[PDB]
């Protein structure tokens, strides 16, 4: 495989003061339920977090109503039942569809110049920015080298890297000539496939951005709490450092 | 023993305690040992390591109150901490990045010892005690990376049992013993968890000997000149007590270190990690872009540098009648990097302690500092050309520095005169 | 000098706050997580519970007793006077906390036939043996030897209070709603 | 400090080490400390405790390589050890009965201290240090008993959180904090396992201070006469070195202890246990015939002896306006049994050290030994009559011995003249 | 409840030199499969142990054939399948029927004179001897105090103690007057209910003893290794104790 | 005197033997238990595997590769000579251990279309990447950089030997028996 390029998205959560857009996560939640949930699942995400702070923050009744659409096999009884807020999202309905719980942190969107991590140091891991590129990275037609040579059951994506490539597209010494590769996921986003609550734009780029934000929140629900605590510890230890500096400075005066 | 002054019980309670258990006396004699007054900022890493060891153990014990060592629940139990346990997201990132802070410390702490010749006598015991601490840390820190049971975690565990599995003859037996079965399974995770809890306490025990070791002899200093012990008044000119002069200085630097460190944990907790460990373990698929932690990459390069076509490997193969293959040679090279570093008190024959006044040693040291960093950098790179040869030059220079250069250096050295006393260096500056 | 002694206190205070601010995260982690905080009510089908049969159901980690009391079990509660009882509080979440520990205040119906209460001994949280056990024709705790009557009130033993009664109510003729 | 003789480096290697880290000197001074030569068979229990603590830790680490701290898998993971792990059946029974051996040891070790006045000065530090070890041992052994997750395991865990739940006002909050929820659940089992791993290391750390405590002051002896310290040759008449005379004697007794202990583990590993712990945990049903471990029964009796109708309880109840109920009073009595035993250096006012030469003290002491056994025996018995009052009479004498009798005894004692020196007692024997 | 009397059985495994009778456990296995298995299960016992040493020690082919009769839900696949030797015996088919894996060690058959543990010290825990008493402790008619008052669905057993008892059978101060109590298990053993391979006697007393031994092996499969190892450890420490004594005796000879 | 010094040797030996007999159980416990020892054979349904598609199946905890090789892959294997190979041993459990590492000795059928081998890198046990990868049109190991040819033979990298071939045989036209 490899590590290539990505479309840089100014997500709201990016940056030291970045925070989730509450309406965006509700939009991304809708995209997941209506499109992605048909094949994918989130075996690790509790449904109750849709009302927890630093997230979509829905009313508990909407979470209660939203959870009922999912079927859950009771751990004790054994017979299926309606979904409660205490249950997790179901397993991936499609066997070979990976789980989307930690996808926004399990993929790197940026790669250091010479594997030096300089790009990641300034741009981040790039998970939510990589998902946006895969959804919007399905071209109309394949590359010319593959016309009449596509592996059956796969689709070309610019941003996907772990996919097969026809031998007719490889050069003389085995290196692939295409930017991307052939992914097994059909194009999941089609223009205006979803109608949002707040009437927000539902383009392919918009849905990818919205669902990426929701997919980032699913992977790291406590991001907004972490940055509050981090800034506090930074501010506090700075005070401790400043006082320790003046204390250390005055103590050595009585020697030299 | 440096000339200090005994502890004298002052109050009545101190007299009551001192005639039964002189715990206040041992603390006074320890914490008031005379320390050279010319120590620079490179002598802080000992205190930072002490804090880090407390940090990992304290946070680690907490994490054991929610972790479940089982393949079906391990990866899930970590996400339980991240999502539901109050403040659990901070504790994992603290314990995770804390190991990275705990490992940038030792290398700066070690390179300090290599530069200033704190491994040369009478400080051999401090070095050897340190090397045992290092070995425990490396094995300890790895097994913690096995516990989340991600993709990176699973196949790493397969490697280590293979490393002991690479020994001729007895390797396959040891590999089964380490694995508890044909392959990495539940028996492997459960035992690695037990040792990850144990060894940090063994590390703490070594740190006590490490602390006792340098207190008996005295802290080295940038000049390398030992403290004068002819009188209490002469030592006071070359030295100050450990408390309060250098305790506050180290605590001050600790706050600056923690200031930088907490910003990492607070704003980029995953930059120092690898994203592939957020994927559940798959016994049927290995990741394409394996990268171990940065504190294992230099040993990752050595394991891959010695392929079957390396010239040095081919010579060893014939001499041993085929026993020493590329696999076994790579393991010997990886652990051999410790052995040459562990034996450095008996390879450096120069009688000058501090490397500040050794001009020729300085070049090879800074190359070694670049070499260790370069070794780390190639660990993330693919094995293809030209990276294949770069890792071999770096690996070769590592053994050349310890086994070839340092023995030769002690003879042809043209040292520079150190100052007459620590006071001369302190007062001139 | 305010610039002098202040520094030798703020530095110690910052260290004290640092120890305190570093210890508080380590303590709060042991508190219950979000998965346990969000438990909710349940519904029990008591259609086939004859008089004298006790039905034990789990709720919030603990057992809840649901006994259809017999003719005799009802009287033993109503014969005891408030002065004879160790605890004069009903310990019931439905009625007010100040309510008296009468047998009609320990059951759901005026006939006193259905007794619903936490199966949690108020001493240290064991499960009293059901049926007709102990020295008062009620419940007997085997952990330390606490005896309760047929109405679920403490009469003898280390336990200070009566067995608490959860928020319970009949939602229809044949179903109970706990919590 | 007793007059011993310094350590002199003999070989060349010993000289090389002694100038860097004097571990051989500290080891020589430690293991060659002068010990009284009149010790009888009752001075073995200190060494027996050392083996047991090592045995539990060594076997414990092994058991942690196959145990799973999870309610759905804990009890199952134990039966995996019993049936499938090679030799796992012997190791579990060793860790279980080993704790029972570890607890008959402390009581014989403790009753030794009570008879011979090893708690009186200058040995307060050794005694109080011992009490902290005892609390850790008691807390440690319980949390280990929770781990198999049988019927006894589950409801034992419910009780202890209730004991901290018995504190007025803040108790109910603390009970949730200890439990991690409304009731005993996975959060409780997982944390009890973590602390059960931690505290044995904390116990080991305390034992070091415990060992250091008596080396500074010196071992007590049956006569109570202090060692002569006016000259090295007078001490040599009153004392012999610890090694090899008492190391081999204690090691001999250890082998006899292990002989008895392995026959238990070899032929009746379950006689000292309770069969109810072989039943899977049932949160909805408690067993009818609960019996804690024999080393917890005496404190189990005290907890039940003070019911709500005891006259003394009603006095405290009225004085405190109902605050001090039966629940809170019973917990204070249980914990109070430790506190009165810890404070015995300041309650025994007799200036005679050894109880061998105190005729009235002998009577009251042997009653306490019977009292402890009676307390232990009644804990397994049903609460009905007459066991309720017997445990109350027995409970009353416990506090009377420390708080009432020993202060009173120091005045009306008619002591007997001790020997002039330790040598005098040895020659008659 | 309480702790009463029991019929003392000289089981072969009792005693320092006791060992399992290989043929006896095969009979007990037959009794379990044909009678007890209808309601009870052994969720902890691996099926493979029916050929392991220190047990019934059947040929692996017979175990392979024996294991196939059980249905097992594959942990991974999910679809049911035939039972393998690697799987455990099934859960208890009857909900309120306790698991018999550790029953032979979870019940005490003996009780000290006045709760002093002297009887257990000389007779053992008594688990396998208590099971024999429950199976053989079903009388023809109930006690006279209970004649015409049996709870429907329960049966009187002399040795069972944790069962309910009618109030008509208790004395003046609440204590039950009957030796036993009412258990919910119908008498499972009927004379000659099982036909053995070698034509061995199939009385009620014989089947109860045989299945009790099988239940002891199920609870403690490694008993025969423990007593050999225990005796071994005794021999070493005995030698070590003796030598340490002689060393201690000669070492102390030069003082007194 | 043989009666004198001898005792101060046997006493240490008995303690040493006691220590040794008590230490060996603590080591042997880590060996595999009975639940893992009793794994057995499996059956794979290769009915719908077209040429070029690889089928990975779990067996004894590790992956087994089942690739139906393409037209180009088969000849590429047969083009390599025994002298050109790093390892001349076939490492095959069916045929004898001394068999040569020819392409015809690495497959089950004489046509060389079905290749069945352990998906266990002989270096340290990783899973080589399938399809057509590496510098020899075969398998590439991402752990340390081992390159295999289209027949599954090692050509370059730290790995000493070829990928082992399990005891495998076709029981019928469309089913493989592993183990
Ligand atoms: C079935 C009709 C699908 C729907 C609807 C969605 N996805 Fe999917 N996805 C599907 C398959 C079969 C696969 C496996 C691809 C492979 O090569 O094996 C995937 C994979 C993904 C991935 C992983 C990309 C990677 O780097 O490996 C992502 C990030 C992903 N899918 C995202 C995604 C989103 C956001 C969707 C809703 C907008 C969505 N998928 C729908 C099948 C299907
Ligand atoms: C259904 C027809 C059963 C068969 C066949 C067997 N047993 Fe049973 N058993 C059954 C029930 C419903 C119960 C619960 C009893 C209760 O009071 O709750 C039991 C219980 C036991 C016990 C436990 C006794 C105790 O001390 O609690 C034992 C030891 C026992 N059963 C043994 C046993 C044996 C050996 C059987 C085959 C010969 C057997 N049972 C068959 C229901 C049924
Ligand atoms: C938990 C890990 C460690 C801790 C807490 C620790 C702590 C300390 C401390 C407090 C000192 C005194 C001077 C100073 O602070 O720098 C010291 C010195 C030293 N340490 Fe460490 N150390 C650790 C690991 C190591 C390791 C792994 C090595 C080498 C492999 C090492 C080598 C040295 C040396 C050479 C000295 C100088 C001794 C002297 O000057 O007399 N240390 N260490
Ligand atoms: C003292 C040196 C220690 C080091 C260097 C260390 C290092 C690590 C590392 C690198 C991880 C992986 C983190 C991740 O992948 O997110 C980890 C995980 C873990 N460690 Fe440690 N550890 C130490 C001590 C301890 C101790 C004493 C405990 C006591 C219980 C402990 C318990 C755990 C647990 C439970 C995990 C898994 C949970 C998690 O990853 O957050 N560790 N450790
Ligand atoms: C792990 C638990 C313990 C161990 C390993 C231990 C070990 C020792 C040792 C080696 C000694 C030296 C003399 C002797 O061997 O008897 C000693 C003395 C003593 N111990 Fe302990 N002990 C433990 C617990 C306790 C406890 C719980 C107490 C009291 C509550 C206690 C009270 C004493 C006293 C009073 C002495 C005599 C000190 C003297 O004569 O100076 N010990 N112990
Ligand atoms: C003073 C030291 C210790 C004491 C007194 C002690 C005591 C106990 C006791 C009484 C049990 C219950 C046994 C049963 O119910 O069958 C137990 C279980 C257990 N202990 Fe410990 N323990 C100690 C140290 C340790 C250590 C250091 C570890 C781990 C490194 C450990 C790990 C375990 C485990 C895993 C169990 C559950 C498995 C079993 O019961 O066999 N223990 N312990
Ligand atoms: C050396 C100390 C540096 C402190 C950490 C730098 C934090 C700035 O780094 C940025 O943090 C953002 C906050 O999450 C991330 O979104 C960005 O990806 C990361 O680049
Ligand atoms: C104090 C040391 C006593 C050693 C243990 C006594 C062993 C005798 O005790 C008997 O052992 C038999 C053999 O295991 C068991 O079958 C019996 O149940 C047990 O009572
Ligand atoms: S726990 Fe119920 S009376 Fe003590
Ligand atoms: S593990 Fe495959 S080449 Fe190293
Ligand atoms: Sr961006
Ligand atoms: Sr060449
Ligand atoms: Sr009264
Ligand atoms: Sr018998």
């Amino acid at each position: 495989a490899g590590g290539g390029h990505v479309e840089d998205v100014p997500f709201s959560f990016e940056g030291p003061f970045g925070t989730f857009d509450q309406h965006q996560l509700q939009r991304g939640l809708q995209v997941y339920t209506e499109v992605c949930a048909a094949c994918h699942g989130m075996k690790f995400v509790p449904i109750r977090s849709l009302s927890e702070p630093g997230g979509p923050e829905l009313p508990e009744d909407q979470v209660r109503a939203y959870a009922t659409q999912f079927t859950v096999t009771d751990e004790e009884t054994g017979e299926d039942r309606e979904g409660k807020p205490t249950d997790h999202f179901p397993h991936s309905a499609l066997e070979n569809a990976p789980d989307l719980s930690l996808m926004a942190k399990a993929r790197a969107g940026f790669h250091g110049p010479m594997g030096t991590g300089i790009s990641q140091l300034f741009n981040g891991i790039g998970g939510p920015e990589y998902i946006y590129s895969v959804l919007t990275g399905f071209p109309e037609e394949p590359p010319k080298c593959a016309e009449g040579h596509e592996p059956d059951g796969f689709y070309y994506n610019r941003a996907f890297q772990n996919g097969s490539v026809p031998d007719t597209c490889k050069d003389a010494n085995g290196v692939k000539t295409t930017a991307g590769s052939w992914i097994a996921m059909p194009p999941p986003l089609m223009d205006d496939l979803v109608e949002y609550a707040d009437g927000h734009d539902a383009s392919v780029h918009a849905m990818a951005e919205d669902v990426s934000a929701f997919l980032m929140w699913a992977a790291e629900p406590k991001l907004m709490a972490r940055k509050q605590a981090g800034f506090t510890a930074v501010m506090f230890l700075t005070v401790l450092s400043v006082l320790l500096y003046l204390t250390n400075k005055r103590l050595w005066a009585g020697v030299k | 023993g440096i000339p200090h002054d005994h502890y004298e019980p002052r109050t009545g309670i101190e007299k009551w305690l001192h005639s039964r258990l002189p715990i206040v006396a041992l603390a006074y004699d320890t914490i008031m040992i005379p320390t050279p007054r010319n120590l620079n900022w490179m002598w802080i890493w000992g205190v930072v390591l002490a804090f880090c060891l407390v940090l990992q153990i304290v946070t680690g014990i907490v994490l054991a109150m929610h972790y479940t060592p089982h393949v079906d629940l391990a990866f899930a139990s970590v996400e339980h901490i991240m999502r539901n346990v109050n403040g659990g997201f901070m504790l994992r990132y603290l314990h995770a990045n804390g190991a990275s802070l705990f490992f940038i410390a030792v290398y700066l702490h070690i390179f300090r010892g290599l530069y200033y010749g704190s491994y040369k006598a009478p400080r051999e015991v401090t070095w050897i005690v340190g090397m045992l601490i290092y070995l425990a840390m490396m094995a300890t820190a790895f097994m913690g990376y096995v516990l989340p049971w991600g993709q990176m975690s699973f196949w790493g565990a397969t490697v280590i049992t293979g490393l002991f599995g690479a020994i001729p003859g007895i390797g396959h037996s040891i590999q089964t013993w380490l694995l508890g079965g044909p392959a990495v399974d539940n028996a492997t995770l459960n035992r690695f968890f037990s040792l990850h809890y144990l060894l940090p306490f063994v590390i703490a025990a070594l740190v006590a000997i490490h602390i006792w070791a340098f207190h008996s002899t005295g802290n080295n200093n940038p000049t390398g000149v030992e403290v004068r012990r002819t009188s209490k008044a002469e030592a006071q000119k070359d030295t100050v007590p450990f408390w309060p002069y250098f305790i506050i200085k180290d605590v001050f630097a600790l706050a600056v270190v923690l200031l930088v460190f907490f910003a990492i944990v607070g704003f980029m907790p995953n930059y120092l990690g690898h994203p592939d460990n957020y994927i559940e373990a798959n016994p049927l698929s290995t990741p394409a872009h394996i990268v171990p932690e940065w504190y294992f990459l230099p040993f990752y390069a050595i394991l891959r540098a010695f392929t079957a076509d390396v010239w040095v490997v081919q010579i060893a193969n014939f001499i041993s009648f085929g026993i020493i293959d590329a696999k076994f040679f790579g393991v010997l090279a990886m652990f051999g990097a410790i052995l040459v570093m562990a034996l450095v008190p008996w390879l450096d024959t120069s009688p000058v302690r501090s490397g500040r006044y050794r001009p020729m040693f300085k070049i090879y040291f800074w190359l070694l500092a670049a070499d260790f960093v370069i070794l780390t950098w190639v660990g993330a790179q693919q094995t293809t050309f030209p990276y294949d040869w770069i890792s071999l030059i770096a690996s070769a220079y590592w053994f050349a520095y310890f086994l070839v250069i340092l023995p030769i250096l002690g003879a042809i050295e043209k040292p520079v005169a150190p100052p007459a006393t620590i006071e001369e260096d302190f007062n001139a500056h | 000098g305010t610039r002098r002694d202040f520094l030798y206190y703020a530095t110690a205070g910052a260290g004290a706050v640092a120890t305190g601010a570093a210890v508080w995260p380590l303590i709060n982690q042991m508190n219950p997580s979000a998965d346990v905080q969000a438990l909710a009510s349940i519904f029990v089908d008591v259609s086939s519970v004859e008089p004298g049969v006790q039905l034990t159901v789990k709720f919030l980690g603990k057992p809840i007793f649901i006994r259809r009391r017999t003719e005799a079990d009802i009287e033993l509660g109503r014969s005891v006077q408030l002065g004879q009882l160790v605890d004069t509080n009903a310990r019931n979440a439905n009625i007010d906390a100040g309510a008296e520990a009468t047998d009609q205040n320990r059951t759901l119906d005026e006939a006193g036939e259905w007794l619903v209460m936490w199966g949690v001994c108020t001493h240290l949280g064991c499960v009293p043996i059901g049926g007709v056990s102990g020295d008062f024709g009620g419940w007997f705790c085997p952990c330390h030897g606490s005896h309760y009557d047929s109405a679920g009130r403490i009469r003898k033993g280390p336990a200070p209070e009566n067995l608490p009664i959860p928020l319970a109510k009949f939602i229809d003729e044949t179903t109970i709603q706990l919590g």
